[PDB]
């Protein structure tokens, strides 16, 4: 119940299921390092956060 | 310029273990089957022993 | 023969016969369930700060909504 | 306007997250129907004893 | 000693069901989809056989073994190298009439 609180905090858990990606965790992870790299570098871009 | 030609570095890299076999995937197949074989092996010797 | 797939490949040998923990399987407890697992991969990241980054998105989306200069 | 074309990809990482979330909440119970199934047949076997 | 014996049976059998998992657990092992991707990663660095890729592939193994490192490593570099390819082709549509 703490994970599932968490995920409807974080907008909605019941909104998830319909969205697409692969159930391997070590996927996730590199996709979740991807989007913080490219996150850092659309900020560098910024430069200001 | 100078990062076409560090992407050009980059995919050389990738070639590097993707042209030959993969490297992490052979070490872990190679890791994996020692310790299967090893396993197979003080099974098959605690079954002769009983 | 290339000494580089030599190199990469494992001789299947070199373990040191890859012996186990003491002589038997180590003693467990009769249920030792132990759950655990509270994180699963991922990581990194913070969820709460990029939540809050989220809001004030929404946030930005409403003024942009409302009427800007002229 | 460049912070929505970043932020975009802010809440790409979020459906991201979420998902990894998700998936999280999912192993977490699927392995506590496998708990539930054990304490049931241990039950079950209380119940023969 | 019957129930000592019939006790003995059941743990002989429950042995040989624990041998012959981890017999199939070999057999899985080997013969994987991975292994059916091997022998054509072979055949496509036989298409390009040594020279500047022999070069490469030494300089690669001595940043391996200086890096003590074979999975993490390489997983880093990857990540390092997409990373920099993100920020690629910034205005590289034009570099010649700029100049003239």
């Amino acid at each position: 119940q703490r994970q599932i609180q968490n995920a409807c905090a974080f907008c909605s858990k019941e909104r998830i299921e319909n969205v697409d990606l692969p159930d391997t965790q070590e996927e996730i992870k590199r996709e979740l390092d991807k989007v913080s790299r490219m996150i850092q570098k659309a900020e560098k871009s910024l430069g200001l956060s | 310029v100078e990062s076409l030609r560090d992407f050009q570095n980059k995919k050389g890299e990738i070639e590097l273990h993707s042209q030959l076999l993969p490297y992490v995937k052979v070490k872990d197949h190679k890791e994996k089957l020692n310790i299967y074989k090893e396993e197979y092996e003080r099974a098959k010797a605690n079954l002769r022993a009983i | 023969d290339p000494i580089l797939k030599r190199t990469i490949i494992s001789k299947r040998k070199a373990p040191s016969n890859n012996e186990d923990e003491e002589i038997v399987k180590t003693p467990r407890k009769l249920v030792n369930y132990v759950p655990l697992k509270i994180f699963n991969l991922g990581d990194s990241f913070d969820d709460t700060i990029t939540t809050t980054v989220a809001k004030l998105q929404d946030l930005k989306k409403e003024i942009l909504d409302s009427p800007r200069s002229n | 306007r460049e912070l929505n074309q970043t932020s975009d990809l802010n809440e790409r990482k979020m459906l991201l997250q979420a998902k990894s979330l998700w998936i999280d909440v999912a192993h977490n119970t699927d392995a506590c129907k496998n708990l539930e199934n054990e304490i049931s047949g241990i039950q079950q076997k209380v119940d023969e004893v | 000693m019957n129930d000592v014996i019939g006790f003995f049976n059941e743990r002989e059998a429950d042995l040989k069901s624990q041998y012959e998992d981890k017999k199939k657990f070999v057999k899985e092992m080997r013969d994987t989809p991975e292994f059916q991707s091997w022998m054509r990663e072979i055949r496509s660095y036989d298409q390009d056989t040594k020279e500047k890729l022999n070069k490469v592939a030494e300089k690669y193994e001595e940043e391996g073994n200086f890096n003590l490192s074979f999975v993490q490593d390489v997983l880093d570099k990857l990540e390092s190298e997409i990373a920099m390819v993100n920020h690629d082709e910034s205005a590289v549509t034009i570099l010649d009439q700029v100049t003239a």
